[PDB]
RNA sequence: CUGACUGGGGCCUGUAGAGCACUGAUAGGGCUAGGGGGCCCACCAGCCUACCAAACCCUGUCAAACUCCGAAGGGUCCCAGGUGGAGCCUGGGAGUGAGGGCGCGAGCGAUAACGUCCGCGUCCGAGCGCGGGAACAACCGAGACCGCCAGCUAAGGCCCCCAAGUCUGGGCUAAGUGGUAAAGGAUGUGGCGCCGCGAAGACAGCCAGGAGGUUGGCUUAGAAGCAGCCAUCCUUUAAAGAGUGCGUAAUAGCUCACUGGUCGAGUGGCGCCGCGCCGAAAAUGAUCGGGGCUUAAGCCCAGCGCCGAAGCUGCGGGUCUGGG
RNA sequence: CGCCUCCUAAAAGGUAACGGAGGCGCCCAAAGGUCCCCUCAGGCGGGACGGAAAUCCGCCGGAGAGCGCAAGGGUAGAAGG
RNA sequence: CGAUCAACGGAUAAAAGUUACCCCGGGGAUAACAGGCUGAUCUCCCCCGAGCGUCCACAGCGGCGGGGAGGUUUGGCACCUCGAUGUCGGCUCGUCGCAUCCUGGGGCUGAAGAAGGUCCCAAGGGUUGGGCUGUUCGCCCAUUAAAGCGGCACGCGAGCUG
RNA sequence: UCCCCCGUGCCCAUAGCGGCGUGGAACCACCCGUUCCCAUUCCGAACACGGAAGUGAAACGCGCCAGCGCCGAUGGUACUGGGCGGGCGACCGCCUGGGAGAGUAGGUCGGUGCGGGGGA
């Protein structure tokens, strides 16, 4: 009598940081993401681990392009 | 009798049984089903009893279909042991059943032979049942 | 399914609108060539040159060439100086190039 | 034959107060109309059992219209296996599609050397002009042994009515009888353990 | 003034449900590789399959680690309401780091535990203070500053113990059911639907008849309608199944479905709903809390009144906080 | 007994049990940077030795292949060659 | 740069056993007894009617399956008791339940009679002596109307034994 | 400001597959060549250059068709935030607000911005 399982790794908490319509200073991180599950859009970089993060100050803004995939902007203030 | 060829895992949780059946209102296939008006885990060993219980009763002659499959395999701990230690060995498997499944259905008979297999059938269960004829209703799903 | 030709026409094009500069686009034809300075943050064409809208003579390359000057003096006097050159499916060489080469002489900046 | 059923319209009314007071929500419809209806249940199961979505119902509206129908869709309540509401489709003079039952005439040869005949297809769906409903569609069966079938392309078609499914879709089996001497090689039988799909680098 | 909570707006989500398009499962049928088996061949082919059966398709389904779908909600930001023993910032002092019941959602367990492990909530803990629940931390009611031989209510109650109705109207139950249980069984009772069969005389009772092929066919060791089958066909008729049940080792015999006469109006079979009956055996003396209750003092539906707490109100007082 | 992936986990995040399943303790001098070009698996048909599958040709085939290794996410309008 | 400091936030640079010869501080925060909750297992009773019984499902039986009751078994759990709730068996003394061993009353029988079988009612009384073993139990000897089975902290050690 | 074509975007299949039909003046393509620039793990197929005899066969564009694919109500239901009841339980109901998925009716053989060449 033993468990071959009981194993788990810590959570990563990902997912969406800032939510259309909130105000970002460049640099803050907007989507923590494993791939592209959204892609970044203008003013939006994309790090080494699919991280997306704001280039400039300003709006956050989500569009759904269809098959283009999900975008995320930053739209200057 | 009636298990998985292969599957994807071992061990299912138990799940709840709540809710009128999903799907299999509706007599498909024979001339008259057996509906459950109560939810179980159903056996393998019942559906093989009920399967018997009816082709005993014609002898030679009729159809049965069976309409529920126990896919969901069901766990037990040795006897005597303490809780804990992990989960217990697979020991059978059972179909999951609400109300309004329609278990079984029998063709090629008369209504006399189906009444009757359906009925004896019917005491191999756990649970209540409902001997139903194929409607227009049943038809027109 | 794609072609050969829509999958590197869409490579190169992706890369050059992820800098932001209005871009310059060249279509070549057996016959001619043609420019066209987009903004892809409106949609819009600024300023053109073809051949065909020229109505230019022989040589192949030095006829892109021309086009080449003939969209920059257009572009400049409307204040277009910063530009990405737009291959599109072309390789940077020939008819395409002298284009490139020709927008340079007017002072197009890239 | 052609049946007839008094209809009554709705609006606000909760569908379970109708249905408390014996009556069942519906609704009719077709390319030009939508209007929400409701039918006394015991007068409408009395013609459903009748006609099914096989044979026009006529509805008498209280405006004094009467618009042929055919029943499209009858949702049941899978707990207590009761009628909950019905589409009726208003039929136009354009063609339509619709179920057309099946006449299994003849008594398959193997239905007599103990076989069972397996209706599969009790209707059969079809386009056809509304002017035109053939009452059912005759088959001949009595040729079918153990294990024959017949299918859609086998069928005898009346005039003015097309198939509207693929005539490879079978419509009829004569299979071998439930048979107790089957029994014993099914008890002693023997089913090895079910396999677990490998995981892993174990695939 | 930024708070909990709330209104509007945007964005994020993959659960409930459902679905089968992916990953797997899956019964049957169709179609059809490959096998099995059967004829026919070793001259290498060919055909037959009520055999196992891949792929595909059709019908019908299943899944925490499946999803073509997908809510209710939840989270977050913005604008607004919100002045609260709200919130934010700095610092002083802690205690706690054994929880527990309950409701919902899961896992483990056995669709066990006053079981166990998380999540959301709640109460007890610390409200073993108060009313109800016979008694009883956590179920229902309700947050006890003090005093009153004043008033209104809450849950729960109003025949007596016991404060207030032996209150009113309609129905059900006869089991003391109410006042602990299941498969299942039943001419219990009441209310509904649905067939039929019947004054072209039904059902019940009484009255006859119920018959030749046929001691029949698989058949011998009996199988003669009624030990199992691969059968139900005639004939004389008002009517009659080579047969419902009983009987024989066989036979016969009774008697059913069955037709005629007799009376003279109902009769047989279903299905559904309400309330009851059985199924119901455990150890000191019994009992619904007791007494006792039957057009209830039980149950269902609809009402009016009252009783009922430390809740709320009236009156008087204390203290702290805020405002004068 | 630390670490990773999925589920449990109740559609934000997080969330336990000696709950259900798997992996890591490496590797690559290119398997890294950039520029340029290219597009799979699979099915059918055709082709010496050559086969279910070697390599060739044609047609269909949006992604079921591939991406060093678990699983998941992502991905050809490339992260694949 | 040197870590399987892998017990992976890593006590030392450096470390295994045994105690029935044991001791202290604590815990019913946690086991062994008994109780409790539960009832898987256990014991008993039913439902279904395959099939047995020459014939005949139900005299006596009851495939495969299905529903319960009890709380005497083995356990699960860890809720009072670890500033102590003494344990098996026997003896003594009873008392209760009834799923009845006998005696009384019955129905069915594949009941001729006699003797049985099976079920129902019934707890008033009764239910032996001995060999073996610590035994409970069980086997055996000789009888008997019968040699019942369970509960009472596996009843009873401020009653005895040990 | 209308029709055709050529570039280039946006919506993200109501835009796709398939079948048929259509167009070469213009434009586009195939085409004619491989000297020259450049090119093939072999091949001027591709990429590339110089051309202008031909053909709209291929491709592209533009039409028509609903067999497939794609989209898809209304109505009803599942489920549910909040509020209540019932059952020994497995579970089952009621109120209020929200409300699918499947399926049915039906829709669809694209719509639109900007520039350029041509036509009226
Ligand atoms: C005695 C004490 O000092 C304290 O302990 C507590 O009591 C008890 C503790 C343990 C106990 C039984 C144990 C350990 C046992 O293992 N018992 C089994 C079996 O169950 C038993 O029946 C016998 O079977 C044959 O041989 C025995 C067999 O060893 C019995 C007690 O009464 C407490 O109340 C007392 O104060
Ligand atoms: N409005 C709601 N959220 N209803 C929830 C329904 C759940 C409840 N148990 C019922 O079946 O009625
Ligand atoms: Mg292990
Ligand atoms: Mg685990
Ligand atoms: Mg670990
Ligand atoms: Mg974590
Ligand atoms: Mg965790
Ligand atoms: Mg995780
Ligand atoms: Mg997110
Ligand atoms: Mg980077
Ligand atoms: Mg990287
Ligand atoms: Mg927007
Ligand atoms: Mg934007
Ligand atoms: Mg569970
Ligand atoms: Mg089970
Ligand atoms: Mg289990
Ligand atoms: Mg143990
Ligand atoms: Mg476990
Ligand atoms: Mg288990
Ligand atoms: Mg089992
Ligand atoms: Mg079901
Ligand atoms: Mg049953
Ligand atoms: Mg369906
Ligand atoms: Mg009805
Ligand atoms: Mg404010
Ligand atoms: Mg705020
Ligand atoms: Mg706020
Ligand atoms: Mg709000
Ligand atoms: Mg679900
Ligand atoms: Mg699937
Ligand atoms: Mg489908
Ligand atoms: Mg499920
Ligand atoms: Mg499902
Ligand atoms: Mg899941
Ligand atoms: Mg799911
Ligand atoms: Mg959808
Ligand atoms: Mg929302
Ligand atoms: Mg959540
Ligand atoms: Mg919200
Ligand atoms: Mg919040
Ligand atoms: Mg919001
Ligand atoms: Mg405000
Ligand atoms: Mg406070
Ligand atoms: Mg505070
Ligand atoms: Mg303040
Ligand atoms: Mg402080
Ligand atoms: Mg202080
Ligand atoms: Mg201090
Ligand atoms: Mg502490
Ligand atoms: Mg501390
Ligand atoms: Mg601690
Ligand atoms: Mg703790
Ligand atoms: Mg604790
Ligand atoms: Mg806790
Ligand atoms: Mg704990
Ligand atoms: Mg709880
Ligand atoms: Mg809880
Ligand atoms: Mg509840
Ligand atoms: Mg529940
Ligand atoms: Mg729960
Ligand atoms: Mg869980
Ligand atoms: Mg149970
Ligand atoms: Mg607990
Ligand atoms: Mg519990
Ligand atoms: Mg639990
Ligand atoms: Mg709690
Ligand atoms: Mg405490
Ligand atoms: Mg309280
Ligand atoms: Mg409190
Ligand atoms: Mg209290
Ligand atoms: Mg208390
Ligand atoms: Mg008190
Ligand atoms: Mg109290
Ligand atoms: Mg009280
Ligand atoms: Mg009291
Ligand atoms: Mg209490
Ligand atoms: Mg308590
Ligand atoms: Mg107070
Ligand atoms: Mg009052
Ligand atoms: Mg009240
Ligand atoms: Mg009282
Ligand atoms: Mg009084
Ligand atoms: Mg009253
Ligand atoms: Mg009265
Ligand atoms: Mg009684
Ligand atoms: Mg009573
Ligand atoms: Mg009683
Ligand atoms: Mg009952
Ligand atoms: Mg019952
Ligand atoms: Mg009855
Ligand atoms: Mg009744
Ligand atoms: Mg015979
Ligand atoms: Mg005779
Ligand atoms: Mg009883
Ligand atoms: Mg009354
Ligand atoms: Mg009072
Ligand atoms: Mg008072
Ligand atoms: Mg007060
Ligand atoms: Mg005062
Ligand atoms: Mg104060
Ligand atoms: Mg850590
Ligand atoms: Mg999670
Ligand atoms: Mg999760
Ligand atoms: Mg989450
Ligand atoms: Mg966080
Ligand atoms: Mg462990
Ligand atoms: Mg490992
Ligand atoms: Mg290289
Ligand atoms: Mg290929
Ligand atoms: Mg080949
Ligand atoms: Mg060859
Ligand atoms: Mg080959
Ligand atoms: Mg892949
Ligand atoms: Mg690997
Ligand atoms: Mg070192
Ligand atoms: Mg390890
Ligand atoms: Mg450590
Ligand atoms: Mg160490
Ligand atoms: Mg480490
Ligand atoms: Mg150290
Ligand atoms: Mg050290
Ligand atoms: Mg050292
Ligand atoms: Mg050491
Ligand atoms: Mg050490
Ligand atoms: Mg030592
Ligand atoms: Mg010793
Ligand atoms: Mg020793
Ligand atoms: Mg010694
Ligand atoms: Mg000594
Ligand atoms: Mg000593
Ligand atoms: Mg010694
Ligand atoms: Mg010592
Ligand atoms: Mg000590
Ligand atoms: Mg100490
Ligand atoms: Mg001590
Ligand atoms: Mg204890
Ligand atoms: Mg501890
Ligand atoms: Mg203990
Ligand atoms: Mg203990
Ligand atoms: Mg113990
Ligand atoms: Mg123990
Ligand atoms: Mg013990
Ligand atoms: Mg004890
Ligand atoms: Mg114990
Ligand atoms: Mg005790
Ligand atoms: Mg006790
Ligand atoms: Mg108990
Ligand atoms: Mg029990
Ligand atoms: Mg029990
Ligand atoms: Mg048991
Ligand atoms: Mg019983
Ligand atoms: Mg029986
Ligand atoms: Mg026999
Ligand atoms: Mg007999
Ligand atoms: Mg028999
Ligand atoms: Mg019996
Ligand atoms: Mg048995
Ligand atoms: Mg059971
Ligand atoms: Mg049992
Ligand atoms: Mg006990
Ligand atoms: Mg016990
Ligand atoms: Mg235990
Ligand atoms: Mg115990
Ligand atoms: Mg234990
Ligand atoms: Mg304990
Ligand atoms: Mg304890
Ligand atoms: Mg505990
Ligand atoms: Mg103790
Ligand atoms: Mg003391
Ligand atoms: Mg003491
Ligand atoms: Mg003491
Ligand atoms: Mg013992
Ligand atoms: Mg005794
Ligand atoms: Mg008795
Ligand atoms: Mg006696
Ligand atoms: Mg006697
Ligand atoms: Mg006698
Ligand atoms: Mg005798
Ligand atoms: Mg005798
Ligand atoms: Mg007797
Ligand atoms: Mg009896
Ligand atoms: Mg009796
Ligand atoms: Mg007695
Ligand atoms: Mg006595
Ligand atoms: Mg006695
Ligand atoms: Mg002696
Ligand atoms: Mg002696
Ligand atoms: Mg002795
Ligand atoms: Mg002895
Ligand atoms: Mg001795
Ligand atoms: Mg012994
Ligand atoms: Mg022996
Ligand atoms: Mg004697
Ligand atoms: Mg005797
Ligand atoms: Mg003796
Ligand atoms: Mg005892
Ligand atoms: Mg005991
Ligand atoms: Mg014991
Ligand atoms: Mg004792
Ligand atoms: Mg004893
Ligand atoms: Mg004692
Ligand atoms: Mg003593
Ligand atoms: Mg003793
Ligand atoms: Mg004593
Ligand atoms: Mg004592
Ligand atoms: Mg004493
Ligand atoms: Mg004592
Ligand atoms: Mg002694
Ligand atoms: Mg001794
Ligand atoms: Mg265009
Ligand atoms: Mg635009
Ligand atoms: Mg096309
Ligand atoms: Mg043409
Ligand atoms: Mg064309
Ligand atoms: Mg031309
Ligand atoms: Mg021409
Ligand atoms: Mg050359
Ligand atoms: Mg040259
Ligand atoms: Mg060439
Ligand atoms: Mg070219
Ligand atoms: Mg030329
Ligand atoms: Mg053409
Ligand atoms: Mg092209
Ligand atoms: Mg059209
Ligand atoms: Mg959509
Ligand atoms: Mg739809
Ligand atoms: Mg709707
Ligand atoms: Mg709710
Ligand atoms: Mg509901
Ligand atoms: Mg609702
Ligand atoms: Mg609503
Ligand atoms: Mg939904
Ligand atoms: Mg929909
Ligand atoms: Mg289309
Ligand atoms: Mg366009
Ligand atoms: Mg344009
Ligand atoms: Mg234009
Ligand atoms: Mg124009």
């Amino acid at each position: 009598g033993s468990t071959r399982n009981g194993r788990d790794s810590q959570a990563k908490r990902l997912g969406v940081k800032r939510y259309e319509g909130q105000v970002v200073r460049a640099g803050n991180i907007l989507v923590r993401q494993r791939g592209t599950r959204f892609k970044p859009g203008k003013n939006v970089g994309m790090g080494r681990d699919f991280t997306l993060f704001a280039l400039v100050d300003g709006v956050v803004e989500f569009q759904d392009r269809g098959r283009l995939g999900r975008y995320v902007h930053v739209r200057p203030l | 009798m009636l298990m998985p060829r292969r599957m994807k895992y071992r061990k299912q949780q138990r799940g709840r049984l709540k809710g009128a059946t999903k799907g299999g209102d509706y007599v498909a296939f024979g001339d008259y089903g057996l509906v459950a008006l109560e939810p179980a885990w159903i056996t393998a060993q019942q559906i093989e009893a009920a399967r018997v219980a009816m082709v005993r009763h014609f002898r030679r002659g009729g159809k049965i279909f069976i309409r529920i499959f126990p896919d969901k395999p069901y766990t037990k701990k040795p006897l005597e042991v303490r809780m804990g230690k992990g989960k217990g060995n697979v020991e059978g498997y059972v179909a999951v059943v609400k109300p309004g499944r329609v278990m079984f259905e029998v063709a090629g008979v008369t209504e006399e032979q189906a009444m009757e297999a359906l009925r004896i059938a019917g005491h191999k269960l756990p649970i209540k049942t409902k001997i139903v004829r194929r409607d227009a209703y049943d038809e027109a799903q | 399914r794609l072609t050969a030709y829509e999958r590197r026409k869409f490579r190169v094009r992706n890369r050059i609108k992820r800098t932001g500069r209005l871009r310059l686009s060249v279509f070549r034809s057996l016959k001619h060539i043609y420019a066209q300075i987009i903004d892809d943050e409106k949609g819009v064409t600024l300023v053109s040159a073809s051949s065909l809208a020229l109505k230019l003579k022989g040589n192949k390359t030095e006829v892109a060439r021309q086009v080449g000057r003939a969209l920059a003096e257009k572009a400049l006097a409307l204040g277009i100086k910063q530009v990405a050159f737009d291959r599109g499916p072309y390789k940077y060489h020939g008819r395409v190039k002298a284009l490139a080469e020709g927008a340079r002489e007017g002072g197009l900046e890239f | 034959m052609e049946y007839r059923l008094k209809a009554y319209y709705r609006e606000g009314e909760k569908p379970s107060a109708l249905r408390r007071a014996g009556k069942l929500p519906g609704v009719m419809y077709n390319r030009h109309l939508n209007r929400k209806v409701y039918v006394d249940l015991v007068e409408f199961d009395k013609v459903f059992r009748q006609a099914s979505i096989h044979h026009v119902i006529v509805l008498e509206l209280p405006d004094g219209q009467s618009l042929p129908t055919l029943v499209r869709q009858v949702n049941l309540d899978k707990r207590r296996r009761r009628p909950e509401h019905v589409d009726f489709f208003v039929l136009s003079d354009e063609p339509v599609e619709m179920y057309v039952p099946l006449r299994f005439v003849g008594t398959p040869a193997g239905v007599r050397a103990g076989g069972v005949l397996q209706e599969i297809h009790r209707d059969i769906l079809v386009k056809v002009s509304p002017r035109n409903i053939p009452e059912f569609i005759e088959v001949d069966v009595s040729g079918l042994e153990i294990g024959d079938s017949l299918h859609a392309s086998d069928l005898k078609l009346p005039p003015g009515v097309e198939l509207a499914v693929s005539p490879e879709e079978t419509i009829a089996a004569v299979v071998p009888p439930e048979d107790v001497e089957k029994l014993a090689e099914e008890a002693a039988a023997e089913v090895a353990e079910p396999e677990v799909i490998k995981k892993g680098k174990e695939e």
